[PDB]
């Protein structure tokens, strides 16, 4: 089941967790650093570095004739700022060690035996460093963003987080050149263009260039050596109003087939977990800007296209290989292959690839009930899988409507005395579901009319609460609140 | 999350001004706070608020009492990264840790 040179199962889990723990911290760090960048004392000082002519270019007038010529002045302004900033940044220090680039599991484990001393760095030291123009490449960019914000340009702080690689199962990750690590930045800038409605990518420090990313970004690491400590997986963007969005999509060219499997977000719990973290750091409400960007991301997910390998089409978010189409699924009518994949080699075969959006999930009559649906009177299955079960599709089903509770709050129950609620739709019209490990006790204590609620199974029935008339909700709520006395 | 005032202060300094210290700091904390595992997996948004809430050199060390006990256990022939795990799991109990290492 597993390769003989792979780490234990506990270690595989410890790495996922450590990866997560490390990730949050880095994202929290970028959040706080984003606040420091908005320092009032800092802005008033950096505002003095931008000539009045350049300030204008950064705020062009709507060119009726061709919007393209105003975006051009914006880019001309940024290029200007990029130049004067290189003059302002007198001293450029190297990273004491590896900066915020990715560390190996071996390095992280040895960080206790190879103790390091750290120079405490506070908010006030960051402000001093930026105003004097002294510091490593990370601090230099962060200051650059501060300057643009001082000129009132919607400029984001971009941070490519590098926690250790949890998909690395090797019991020993070792290495290894400084010039390779720093070929691509961890931090950079993004300026908003009102005229073209696109975020412009700016790197005034490392690659020292400005680019309007469409499909290819010069900032994404390339080459075995450069990706050693820089595996682009989570590119986070922080703005003036304390917003926090995951912008990897713009920088990862093979987001859905390569990057995805490296993210903790490749499964479901990781997708949920990660969404809580970004939420906890997003301190503002959606905006039109967030819609223009979401649109752009949409078009990038359409453009990525079908990958060129079998492993990449495995558990991909938008495509499936004909062989991986489950026995409980079928191709929707009027839909065919989305494309093909030729397995290279002499005895190489061609595989058909389908969009998941054209695959339909079929379910037995019981399975549909678990979704609160029943088969319509005139319905014939779409397939029959043997063990025999008949499977139907969503169109062959109708919404299940449970009887209403009586005036005394009585609920129609099954032979065993329970009511089944697998979807909010299965809750009687005049009732409600009270989910609490104590709800049944509180209800039995009150000796009121109710029904134990089975909401799932064990492989038997799992009671998670009760279903009660809506007018009995308060009484049971009271009892639950004070079960200490029951 | 039973984070002492000392530890929460270090965590906040490290995450705000010295992120390059995250590796040694988190190795130290996740070892002394086993429950941290569940709270990070289950409710990361709480841990996040705690950090945003919290507010000339430093280093991340183990107590001299713990350092000596840990190495004392290692001389029994065990991997240091293992001993550190069990030691802080046995609520810093030397004899309880030895047993969990041998028997367990």
């Amino acid at each position: 089941r597993t390769s003989r040179n792979v780490c234990s199962n506990e270690e595989r889990k410890r790495r996922k967790y450590f990866h997560m723990l490390y990730l949050v911290c880095l994202m929290v760090h970028g959040f706080i650093r984003n606040e420091w960048i908005n320092s009032k004392r800092l802005s008033r000082k950096l505002s003095n570095l931008v000539p009045e002519k350049v300030f204008e270019l950064l705020h062009p007038q709507k060119d009726e004739e061709l919007p393209l010529r105003s975006t051009r002045k914006l880019l001309d302004g940024l290029k200007k700022c990029m130049e004067l900033w290189q003059k302002h940044w007198k001293i450029t220090k190297k990273y004491d060690n590896e900066g915020l680039y990715m560390r190996t599991w071996k390095e992280i484990e040895m960080s206790a035996n190879n103790k390091r001393k750290f120079k405490t760095l506070k908010r006030s030291d960051f402000l001093r460093a930026v105003s004097k123009g002294h510091g490593d490449p990370d601090i230099s960019v962060q200051g650059f963003v501060a300057m643009l914000r001082a000129c009132n340009v919607n400029a984001r702080l971009i941070m490519s987080c590098q926690p250790p690689d949890f998909t690395n199962m090797k019991i020993d990750t070792s290495l290894n050149a400084y010039k390779d690590m720093v070929k691509y930045p961890i931090f950079w800038c993004e300026v908003w263009d009102k005229f073209s409605k696109k975020w412009i990518t700016v790197d005034p420090v490392n690659l020292k260039t400005i680019e309007q990313v469409r499909l290819h970004s010069k900032l994404a690491p390339k080459g075995v050596a450069c990706c050693e400590r820089n595996m682009l997986r989570y590119v986070i963007a922080y703005d003036r109003k304390y917003g926090c969005r995951d912008v990897t999509r713009r920088y990862a060219q093979w987001m859905n087939s390569k990057v995805r499997k490296r993210r903790i977000t490749k499964d479901d719990f990781g997708e949920k977990w990660f969404r809580k973290v970004i939420t906890a750091l997003h301190h503002r409400k959606r905006t039109k800007i967030d819609d223009y960007e979401d649109q752009y991301f949409f078009q990038r997910d359409e453009s990525e296209g079908i990958p060129d390998s079998v492993q990449d089409l495995k558990n991909h978010p938008y495509y499936v290989l004909e062989q991986d189409i489950k026995q409980t699924q079928i191709v929707k009518p009027g839909c065919k292959e989305c494309g093909y994949l030729k397995v290279h080699g002499k005895v190489g075969k061609v595989l058909k690839v389908y969009a998941k959006r054209d695959i339909a999930d079929l379910k037995s009559a019981r399975q549909w009930y678990m979704n609160g649906r029943i088969l319509k009177t005139g319905s014939r299955c779409k397939k029959v899988i043997k063990r025999d079960e008949r499977l139907y599709s969503f169109e062959d089903t109708e919404l299940y409507i449970p009887p209403l509770a009586s005036a005394s709050g009585e609920i129609t129950k099954n032979t065993f005395g329970n009511i089944e609620v697998f979807a909010p739709t299965m809750i009687p019209g005049n009732c409600c579901l009270v989910e609490n490990p104590v709800a049944i006790k509180a209800a039995r204590f009150l000796g009121v009319e109710f029904a134990p609620a089975v909401t799932s199974f064990k492989f038997k029935p799992v009671l998670s609460g009760i279903v009660v008339a809506k007018w009995l909700r308060e009484a049971i709520e009271t009892a639950i609140d004070g079960i200490e006395f029951i | 999350i039973g984070l002492t005032v000392e530890d929460l202060l270090s965590l906040r300094q490290v995450v705000s001004g010295n992120p390059e210290a995250l590796a040694p700091l988190l190795e130290n904390i996740s070892a002394r706070y086993p429950q941290l595992r569940e709270h990070i997996m289950a409710n990361p948004e709480v841990f996040v608020s705690m950090l945003l809430e919290a507010v000339g050199s430093f280093q991340v060390d183990y107590t001299p009492e713990d350092d000596q006990a840990i190495s004392r256990l290692c001389e029994l022939g065990f991997e240091r990264d293992l001993v550190i795990q069990v030691y802080f799991a046995c609520d810093k109990n030397e004899e309880a840790a030895a047993n969990i290492l041998f028997s367990d």
